[PDB]
RNA sequence: GUUGGGCACUCUAAGGUGACUGCCGGUGACAAACCGGAGGAAGGUGGGGAUGACGUCAAAUCAUCAUGCCCCUUAUGACCUGGGCUACACACGUGCUACAAUGGACAGAACAAAGGGCAGCGAAACCGCGAGGUUAAGCCAAUCCCACAAAUCUGUUCUCAGUUCGGAUCGCAGUCUGCAACUCGACUGCGUGAAGCUGGAAUCGCUAGUAAUCGCGGAUCAGCAUGCCGCGGUGAAUACGUUCC
RNA sequence: AAGAACCUUACCAGGUCUUGACAUCCUCUGACAAUCCUAGAGAUAGGACGUCCCGGGGCAGAGUGACAGGUGGUGCA
């Protein structure tokens, strides 16, 4: 059937989003999102692009998502939805971009650096 | 490493547990890499010369 | 050294027959607190201590 | 709630109260309740004389309290008597399982006496 | 700690010496360096001089010692306290 | 820093009360990045606030913060031999920061067994402004007023 | 303890490995054979101006390509010396060795040749100032964009060692694309070791 | 089918070598499964830079093994020859399973 | 996702595009440049890494290696067993685990990344409370294995105690490696259950996917890490400002 | 020090050796050896069993005095 696809990425997670004519059901890897994503805050953030476009209840979001944690997957599902909406209607582009939903959050785990205990954390220093 | 030490390490010891690794270039007992059978010092020296196939300086 | 909590009161109510001394009075005392009981005579300061 | 000459906490769940007898730990306790078919969750004060009776019989088959203290004391007396290395460490107050003594070892040595 | 399957370990060169002493019902001081050897029942009554790193220390073997290592009764370090 | 002011960071509004202040308090309560724990504590606390008072939890919370947020703080300045506490006005953002921080810290010191209960009681006290956090605000206002003479000094 | 080896920094970026073979299980074995081969060639051709020794492998074959400024002296009369080398390397490796000699057209642009030349001159009690300055002129005539030379140690048998370096033109060590050849050499004198460092910059890539 | 695994330290010769392999099979007529770029292995060695002490001074090197897979579908007898006949430069590991 | 079928999507990795104050406005000398805006994944050296000028400290290393000079040569060289480098009135540096309820215990549902594997990784099955053991599939690996990620979420229990916190010490009995766990190994089971109630003077790290916290892997390595080098998960507070050190 | 139970190991005690554990010479000769049995804590001895691979390309031993050998000192050469 008619469906609109979008790839979203956050941290390590990649989410393949498909918008299909529906009633707002999010199925992530063949589960209700509530089962997959516990956090209410995350689910609210995930729906955000649908709220901004007033498309809640228009589309069923089918997400195949892998990698990263449950907060990174939430980020990646949201990004994939925003990009899928662009395909559905170019008119949405302005509002999404204003809210910053089209930008790929490029924050990634910094590499550990030799002589440091993490990316920045230096070992305890002593003069004497 | 004393020539005697290189000789002892190259001979088969009384027991297999007693076999240990030395850099076979300089005889250093410590920091010998299995892949190269070189100490940390000899590894760097030869890497800089381009004489260790497919080893290059790392950055990421 | 000992532990933080030493006294806690929840919905604490003390009556004498039909006279309510104090009602629904929640309070706490932690270790190292220096608590002054303030109140006129008869307001129940010594009563609370006997309860504690 | 006296068992094997120990007044086990009456207010605590059975599994926990049993562990107050010298020589019974968490697992040991569960077995005793398992063998004696008593619920772990019941409070000790709520135990019937039957259940208490049953627990006490099983616990008599284990080495607890004075029994265990005497057994372990003999072990320490044995090591020192034979003049073992371990014996010397025991009486001298130093680690006996090869722990390093240059730093730490304050459980065995006691509080620091700085000089 | 030695696996039960393996059994207790005792340097044969020391066991051989004790077997000869037992066949003849003799008791000489056997000098050994095998600190690692387990004390077997067969050793009871014997005197084994075990090297502690600089001298052989004669250790009299009693029944209560069986199963311990010879080295266990010949401490290798000297220490008479600080002061 | 020396270069100049740096971009502050936005927070998303809480999913339940659609409030950025609530979200910020959640971050202030969080320990070791465990945001789950802190959200649960706050939501349980707000239930205690509504269940106890009967008023809306948010209204009580906003009323409490109003009583905690300071208007004048003091900044130390070493003037020769003696160090002077200079009274300075508190930026609106800083008012919110101090309020949440003071609330959270003093809530943790209370004597109730669970943080949600603790936090709830603390907010209620601040609603009536009689708790520890309130006292902290009183102290800073006393210091500023006392050292009002030195307001002239500044960087 | 400051400057990374110029060749180390550029290996695989602009510069290639001399050892141009891949191995898996046999990696350790192959690597060390090459070390012995390189050392052997260095000694047997110490006088033949041997700069670079590339080593390839194929099944049991080993394809050695020796780069030298004096190809005549390595090959010998009718390949006598190069055949002798094959036989010596076939006995060491226990493999079928094939040797190719490449002629270095501009001998004074190869950092290794230059470093060895200067080292020989320091062993012949030539002034370290003259040796370096003379070399730097010769190299710059060959068309190098820049050259830096350095000699360190007990210069002229002094008690207190020091380093003296000379340069000409441009030597942009920090420019990763710059094809900067580098080589060291040691001179054994009566007072001990004189270090020689040569940098030659032949342009960008 | 005929499965070819090429490994190398330098992706350039790998691409060049792989090109030779694919064309020789295709001129023989057999269908070629285009060179699959397999995940590159990256081993990293962190070593002490200094000869003595100075533990905080390190240097890091890496070896990147690049891989290619070439399957040959619908093979021909002359193909099998051409595959073995190719001399690919030293430094590329060829593996031919069939 | 198993088979057929496909590579669309993701992913993998080669070659391309992309970011240049390039465009709009102001400011500035009209210059350099600076402030804001659009577009865009990214905006002002986007993030990180590698890259470390002339020199200073007679800094470090003659014990990686090499080397002048000096010294020893039936010994300062060489071989072997055992011991020592692990000592212990005591001071210091760097860490780990904690002192608990934002927790402990138990149970259920999940969600990674990066790396390693041939005398190596070793599944599944069966035995043992457990460490492990028997047998043995697959894999020279995007295939097979290491390999169950853990915090987290969801329930139940505990109810403020030196405890169901904490795990030291010690007793007993075991497993594995190894010729060999006494001095002097790791792990497991049973028992034992220390100090510790957030720490004086003082002092350290960190400006964002950072700190904090949670696990995972690797080098060395028969065996042995709370260390080192990498990986991701969750994920903040704050920067007004240059008076002061 | 990217791994001190033995080994590592440079230190100590004891038991041992002296062109030597390690290398190029010289020469003589021809296999050295491995493998056991006995003794020793082991190094080592004692025996036993065979007894050179292709002029030497070699390989090995025995003697021989050039030498080897030092993780010995000086990083202020
Ligand atoms: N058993 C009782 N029955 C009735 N009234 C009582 C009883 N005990 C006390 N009261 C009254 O109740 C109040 C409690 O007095 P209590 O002594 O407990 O406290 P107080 O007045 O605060 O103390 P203080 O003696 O320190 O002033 C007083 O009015 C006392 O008269
Ligand atoms: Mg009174
Ligand atoms: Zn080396």
């Amino acid at each position: 059937q008619v469906q609109y696809y979008g790839t979203g990425r956050r941290k390590s997670s990649v989410a393949r989003v498909r918008l299909v004519p529906g009633e707002g059901r999010i199925v992530v890897n063949n589960r209700e999102i509530s089962e997959h994503i516990p956090s209410a805050a995350l689910i609210e953030d995930i729906k955000q692009p649908l709220t901004l476009t007033e498309t809640a209840g228009t589309y069923d979001v089918l997400v195949n998502v892998h990698g990263g944690g449950l907060s990174g997957q939430a980020g990646a599902i949201r990004h994939g939805i925003a990009r899928a909406l662009l395909e559905a209607d170019p008119e949405y582009r302005t509002t999404l971009k204003r809210a910053g939903l089209l930008t790929r959050d490029a924050r990634m785990k910094e590499r550990k650096k030799y002589g440091l205990k993490g990316a920045r954390r230096a070992p305890q220093f002593s003069k004497r | 490493a004393k020539k005697s030490m290189i000789a002892k390490q190259q001979r088969t010891p009384k027991f297999k547990v007693q076999e240990y690794t030395r850099c076979e270039r300089c005889g250093r007992p410590h920091s010998v890499i299995r892949k190269f059978k070189l100490c940390r010092i000899c590894f760097r020296e030869l890497a800089y010369k381009g004489q260790i196939p497919g080893v290059k300086k790392a950055s990421w | 050294k000992r532990g933080k909590r030493i006294i806690e009161a929840k919905k604490l109510t003390k009556m004498f027959d039909d006279r309510i001394l104090f009602q629904d009075s929640p309070f706490y005392i932690n270790h190292g607190d220096r608590i002054g009981l303030l109140g006129e005579n008869g307001c129940g300061k010594t009563t609370l201590i006997k309860m504690i | 709630a006296r068992i094997a000459g120990v007044d086990i906490p009456r207010d605590k769940r059975v599994v926990i109260s049993l562990t107050y007898i010298f020589g019974i730990g968490r697992t040991t306790a569960q077995q005793v309740l398992k063998e004696a078919g008593v619920s772990e969750d019941t409070r000790v004060r709520d135990l019937t004389e039957e259940e208490l009776g049953k627990i006490r019989d099983i616990i008599d088959k284990l080495k607890v309290e004075g029994d265990l203290r005497r057994e372990v004391s003999l072990n320490i007396k044995r090591l020192i008597e034979i003049g073992s290395y371990r014996g010397i460490r025991h009486r001298r107050g130093l680690p006996v399982r090869g722990q390093n003594s240059k730093n730490n070892a304050r459980t065995r040595k006691g509080p620091r006496r700085t000089v | 700690a030695r696996s039960l399957k393996k059994g207790p370990f005792v340097d044969g060169h020391l066991m051989t010496k004790i077997e000869k002493l037992n066949e003849t019902d003799k008791k000489q001081v056997v000098k050994t360096w095998s600190r690692r050897s387990t004390i077997f029942p067969q050793f009871i009554g014997h005197t084994i001089a075990v090297y502690d790193g600089r001298k052989h220390v004669p250790v009299f073997i009693s029944e209560d010692m069986v199963g311990h290592k010879l080295g266990e009764f010949a401490p290798t370090r000297t220490y008479k306290g600080h002061a | 820093p020396r270069k100049g002011p740096v971009a502050k960071r936005d927070v998303l509004p809480d999913p339940i009360y659609n409030s950025k202040l609530v979200s910020r308090l959640i971050n202030k309560m969080m320990i070791d990045g465990k945001k789950g724990k802190s959200q649960t504590i706050l939501y349980k606390s707000f239930d205690i606030i509504k269940e106890r008072t009967g008023n809306d939890a948010m209204e009580v919370f906003e009323q409490a913060l109003k009583n905690i947020m300071p208007v004048l703080e003091v900044k130390a300045r070493r003037v020769g031999g003696a160090n002077y506490q200079v009274p300075v006005e508190v930026r609106p953002e800083r008012r919110t920061t101090l309020g949440l921080r003071w609330l959270v810290n003093y809530a943790r010191l209370r004597g109730e067994k669970t943080m949600e209960e603790r936090l709830a009681n603390e907010i209620l006290d601040a609603a009536n402004n009689t708790g520890a956090a309130v006292k902290k605000r009183e102290d800073t206002h006393k210091m500023a007023e006392a050292n009002k003479a030195f307001a002239h000094y500044r960087w | 303890g400051q400057k990374v080896n110029p060749v180390g920094l550029r290996i695989g970026v602009i510069r290639d490995w001399e050892s141009k073979w891949y191995a898996g299980k046999d990696y350790a074995d192959f690597l060390h054979e090459d070390l012995k081969i390189r050392e052997y060639i260095s000694k047997r051709l110490s006088d033949a101006s041997v700069s670079k020794v590339e080593i390839e492998r194929a099944a049991n074959r080993v394809n050695i390509t020796i780069h030298t400024a004096k190809p005549g002296m390595v090959i010998g009369k009718g390949g006598s010396e190069v055949e002798a080398l094959r036989k010596a390397l076939n006995s060491l490796t226990g493999k079928r060795v094939h040797i190719n000699i490449l002629e270095i057209k501009r001998a004074d642009l190869d950092a290794q040749l230059v470093a060895d030349n200067i080292a020989r001159q320091l062993e012949n009690r030539v002034s370290f100032r003259r040796a370096q300055k003379q070399q730097i002129q010769r190299t710059m005539r060959a068309g190098a964009q820049g050259v830096k030379t350095m000699v360190s140690g007990r210069l002229g048998g002094a008690d207190i060692a020091r380093s003296e370096y000379y340069s000409e033109g441009t030597v942009p060590l920090h420019t990763l694309r710059a094809d900067i050849d580098y080589a060291t050499s040691e001179a054994d004198t009566t007072y001990g070791k004189l270090g020689v460092k040569v940098w030659i910059y032949r342009g960008e890539v | 089918k005929i499965r070819i695994r090429l490994k190398a330290y330098d992706h350039r010769i790998l691409d060049q070598s792989a090109e030779k392999i694919v064309e020789t099979a295709k001129r023989s007529g057999a269908s070629v499964s285009g060179p699959i770029p397999l995940p590159t292995e990256k081993s990293v060695y962190t070593i002490l830079r200094a000869v003595h002490k100075y533990k905080d001074s390190r240097e890091q090197f890496e070896m990147r093994t690049h891989k290619r897979l070439i399957d040959i579908v619908n093979p021909t007898p002359q193909t099998v020859d051409a595959l073995m006949r190719l001399d690919l430069p030293s430094g590329v590991d060829i593996e031919i399973k069939l």
